């Protein structure tokens, strides 16, 4: 057993012992390095009441490199493209070994609450978030209803 | 709490960084191979692993905890020694 496996197992124990409120994450079959996560759309955001599915791939040198995390559910957001790739600093240069998958899920939750128009993945959605928020909120809630509900 | 933020197990050969963060000797060692001169908790610059946290080592000798897997009562200073010779732990990995 590698430190990556022991650490992924420890994290799974901790999540069953003290569950999060608006996040479920678990292995897919017997592949401990392949998780699926659900997060709720945050209350007081255009995503509220939507369920969003995420794929989590753990590296074999976890926790010294970040998990690869992508949305499967489609979503209107400046930092998440059609392929479901997430622009998020802690999934890139700001990863640290002390971070856990639950800290990642909460960080992604907050990115739904507070998008990052500067340093975007979808310039068209970034443009709209900056200039006409009500439009972004209209379209985001439109996509949540079609895809996340 | 005497947990290491990197391996999330009870501390083993505890080492204190410049920034006052406490890790297993082997965990802070390993972190500095991957992400060099960087604290794996607070990201602050590090010139080295740090020094033995002998104050933390000392109080762990007077602390106890039941093993997560087999529920036997273990001195915190001996926890690493137990989990590597705990059949349940071994039957998981
Ligand atoms: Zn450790
Ligand atoms: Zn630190
Ligand atoms: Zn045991």
């Amino acid at each position: 057993g590698s430190m990556a496996l022991k650490r992924i197992h420890k994290e799974l124990n901790d999540l069953a012992r003290d569950p999060p409120a608006q996040s479920r994450a678990g292995p897919v079959g017997d592949d401990m390095f392949h998780w699926q996560a659900t997060i709720m759309g945050p209350n007081d955001s255009p995503y509220q009441g939507g369920v969003f599915f995420l794929t989590i791939h753990f590296p074999t040198d976890y926790p010294f490199k970040p998990p690869k995390v992508a949305f499967t559910t489609r979503i209107y957001h400046p930092n998440i493209n059609s392929n479901g790739s997430i622009k998020l600093d802690i999934l890139r240069s700001q990863w640290s070994p002390a971070l856990t998958i639950s800290k990642v899920l909460l960080s992604i939750s907050s990115l739904l609450s507070d998008p990052n128009p500067d340093d975007p993945l979808v310039p068209e959605i970034a443009r709209i978030y900056k200039t006409d928020r009500e439009k972004y909120n209209r379209i985001a809630r439109e996509w949540t209803q079609k895809y996340a509900m | 709490s005497f947990d290491c933020a990197v391996c999330l197990e009870v501390l083993h050969q505890p080492v204190r960084t410049r920034c006052g963060h406490v890790f297993c000797r082997s965990c802070i060692a390993t972190s500095l191979k991957n992400n060099k001169w960087t604290c794996p908790y607070c990201r602050a610059y590090l010139p080295s692993e740090g020094v033995p946290a002998t104050d933390v080592a000392k109080r762990m000798k007077s602390e106890y905890k039941n093993c997560a897997e087999c529920d036997t009562l273990v001195c915190l200073s001996e926890m690493r020694a137990h989990i590597r010779t705990c059949q349940k732990y071994i039957d998981k990995y």
